[PDB]
């Protein structure tokens, strides 16, 4: 017999009738082009520019079923085959890479997920959470509510997660960005990506945006490099100088972070960019205890642990390593094939760092 | 009888407006109307054709300006043309005689107009150099055929069959109403005049023409000494010496004899 | 330039194209004169 | 009627193109957005002074 070549098709009871034939013989398919430049001589015979990629660009108009109330610059429009009059504005695209910076909803983080640094996230909330949820004290006492703050602490430890807890309780859409997502082999557009990001966030019903390694982004000009991987110098000020602060900012909340603050541009440091600065350190003894208290939820263990002694067996250390050690006690269970973790697993998992990372 | 393979007659006088209008509107599907008569069920004849100016809608029913045509028919019937409009035509430059989605709807009105109006398609840019591309169509199995007439014609061409009888429309065989009066009148356009036939061309140019072949005959003479030297009875390949000798001989002799004959006749006439 | 229909040569044209070269040939320096030069004498004269 | 023919034969959607220089033997050169090239013996519905090649 003959072999099928991955042709699809549903069974007969699921298609056709006269509906499909009438639809195909009646409705004109629409080609897709980009829009531009509403000619707008007097705003009742506006006309537009369109671009059919690799084919042409045209001056066109609308079919009266649609109105200029729905057409803007670019706007992704769709027209018919022969007279190319605007029939539909097509929905936005997921290409602009904003999607890969999105969290898009209340993060799975709360104000107790922070490992001891609750002091810092609370002083954070005074400048982002308080001046959106508690505006009864800012403008009456004189100044419009602030919206943006920076963080800097231990090596890549917990910093970003604070933003997630805030965006959770703020009930805010969340975006998180790194310098890499403002960079491509194609140049110039890297600056335009921040412009796109702020615009697409303001198309959301107000949004919270966060940046990491802001040292690599908020770092000032380096002229004496004489070239090299120079794209930074083209893009970074379009953050720093097009960024807004407490006063010039629309309905948007912004948060910064980096492990290295000494190199940051004072322009980021000054207002119009930053409304507060916060410092962190290696988790203190209370902090280290509280991190293990948090992670006792993160596994199934013999929950009689002396976390109070585990946090002290850790000398000056981070809290990301605490998560790694908890998963390492998980490793202890796995290598022993044990259905549950135990205090000995926690102890020698701590020593996995404390001894072998510090022997 | 419900109409069959049938036949359509077009006057030569109608035909030339079909092409002149088409070659005028080389960028556009220019259109117009035909006057004629559904003389009988077996055939329809068209006499006289008037094109009509541009409409921004292109080929369509609204391309017909009712004011213009009504007075155009009014002017025509006054000057002796009482025929009704039996069909409409439009140009299709760059593609053959077939009906598009607008055309079928346009024609569908015309059948809805009286009984059996017929469309005509002209492609004036490939209708060139003696080639003509014209056909007639009508919408609705075509009723019972009673003669091999449509069996004689080539079956609907693929470029038209892709939009052919699946759209329940069919061709009607073209034919021409030329008469002995029109035939010799059109022939008289290119019929030679007496001084034209007695022109002696140019003796110096004749030598140029003579050399243009004699030099070639030197090569084919060498090439004739190649065909005769490969007499081993090998596979067929007419080429090189064999044929090209004979056509060049034909033109060369008729050139010299006629030039000398006309000069000889010129020598006798004028003294 | 050729016919759209038959492509037979309708006309010959002045050779070559380009708006950029036009922009390089249609900018005006304004009104200047050799007397309106700061007495570079020799220099100016050499360029003449 | 001249104006109303011209109006009804603007056709509403139309191509875009880049202007190229003019000539007197008044008549201009054009490059399409389809990267085709054409010569207009008559420029059309715009006077010469609207133009920049
Ligand atoms: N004590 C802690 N509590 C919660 N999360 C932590 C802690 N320490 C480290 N992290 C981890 O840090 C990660 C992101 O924060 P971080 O890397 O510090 O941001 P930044 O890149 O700005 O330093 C999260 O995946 C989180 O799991
Ligand atoms: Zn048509």
């Amino acid at each position: 017999g003959i072999k099928e070549s991955d042709t699809g098709l549903a069974p007969p009871a699921l298609w056709d009738l006269a509906a499909d034939k009438q639809t195909l013989q009646s409705e004109q398919p629409l080609q897709v082009a980009r829009c531009t430049k509403i000619i707008n001589a007097d705003s009742e015979d506006p006309k537009y520019i369109i671009n059919v990629k690799q084919f042409a660009k045209f001056v066109v108009d609308l079919s009266d079923q649609v109105a200029p109330t729905d057409i803007e610059e670019g706007m992704r429009v769709g027209v018919d085959r022969n007279k190319y009059q605007i029939h539909i504005p097509l929905p936005p695209i997921a290409d602009p890479t904003v999607t890969m910076m999105q969290v898009e909803e209340k993060p799975d983080v709360t104000y107790s997920d922070v490992g001891g640094c609750k002091e810092q996230i609370e002083k954070l909330r005074e400048v982002v959470e308080t001046p959106l949820l508690h505006p009864e004290r800012f403008v009456n006492l004189g100044i419009e509510p602030p919206k943006g703050v920076l963080l800097f602490g231990p090596p890549g430890t917990g910093k970003t997660l604070c933003a997630r807890a805030v965006a959770n309780r703020t009930d805010a859409c969340f975006i998180r960005v790194i310098g890499s997502e403002l960079v491509q082999k194609y140049v110039g557009e890297g600056a335009r990506m921040v412009r796109e990001l702020f615009e697409m966030a303001r198309t959301k019903k107000a949004c919270l945006i966060f940046f990491d390694e802001i040292d690599a982004i908020g770092g000032a000009r380096f002229d004496d490099g004489a070239g090299g991987d120079n794209e930074v110098q083209r893009t970074m000020l379009e953050l720093i100088n097009q960024l807004d602060g407490f006063d010039p900012r629309g309905n948007i909340k912004v948060l910064m972070a980096t492990n290295r603050p000494d190199t940051l541009d004072p322009a980021l440091m000054r207002p119009g960019r930053l409304d507060r600065k916060i410092e962190f350190s290696l988790p203190d003894l209370e902090g280290r205890t509280h991190i293990f208290k948090i992670h006792a939820r993160s596994m199934s263990v013999e929950r009689d642990i002396r976390f109070e002694l585990l946090a002290r067996l850790c000398p000056n250390s981070t809290g990301a390593e605490i998560r790694s050690v908890c998963t390492e006690a998980g490793m202890f269970a796995i290598r022993a094939r044990r259905k549950i973790a135990t205090e000995k697993d926690f102890l020698e998992a701590v020593n996995k760092v404390i001894k072998s990372y510090a022997k | 009888a419900v109409d069959t393979a049938e036949q359509v007659y077009i006057s030569s006088l109608a035909l030339l407006k079909m092409l002149k209008h088409g070659r005028a509107g080389v960028p556009m599907e220019v259109m117009g109307l035909m006057l004629g008569e559904f003389v009988d069920d077996y055939t329809v004849r068209v006499i006289d054709v008037f094109a009509m100016p541009q409409s921004g809608t292109g080929v369509s029913v609204e391309a017909v300006d009712p004011v213009f045509q009504a007075k155009m028919l009014d002017m025509l019937k006054q000057t002796g043309r009482p025929e009704m409009v039996v069909g409409w035509y439009h140009s299709h430059p760059g593609f053959g005689c077939w009906l598009s989605g607008v055309d079928i709807n346009t024609q569908q009105s015309f059948e809805a107009l009286s009984e059996r109006a017929v469309a005509v398609v002209v492609d004036p840019i490939q209708s060139v150099k003696g080639k003509v591309v014209i056909d007639a169509f009508r919408l609705i199995h075509e009723p019972r055929q009673t003669t091999s007439n449509l069996g004689h014609l080539n079956k609907p061409s693929i470029q038209a069959l892709i939009h052919g009888l699946n759209r329940h429309y069919y061709s009607i065989t073209i034919n021409y109403r030329k008469n002995e009066l029109e035939q010799k009148m059109l022939l008289n356009l290119h019929k030679k005049s007496w001084m034209e036939g007695l022109t002696l061309q140019d003796y110096s140019e004749h030598c140029k023409h003579n050399e243009s072949v004699v030099k070639e005959m030197l090569e084919l003479a060498k090439n004739y000494n190649k065909a005769v030297e490969e007499e081993d009875k090998m596979t067929p390949e007419k080429q090189d010496p064999k044929r090209h000798l004979e056509e060049h001989v034909d033109v060369l002799m008729t050139s010299n004899i006629v030039q000398c004959l006309a000069a000889m006749l010129d020598t006798v006439v004028f003294k | 330039a050729l016919d759209m229909t038959t492509l037979t040569i309708m006309r010959y044209l002045p050779r070559e194209v380009d708006p950029l070269v036009y922009n390089m040939s249609h900018e005006d320096p304004g009104n200047v004169s050799y007397s309106e030069i700061g007495g570079l004498s020799e220099q100016i004269r050499e360029l003449r | 009627e001249n104006s109303e023919k011209i109006k009804v034969n603007k056709t509403l959607p139309y191509l875009v193109s880049n202007v190229i220089e003019l000539l007197d033997v008044k008549c201009a050169v054009i490059k399409t957005s389809t990267r085709q090239t054409y010569f207009l013996p008559v420029i059309g519905l715009v006077d010469a002074e609207k133009l920049k090649p």
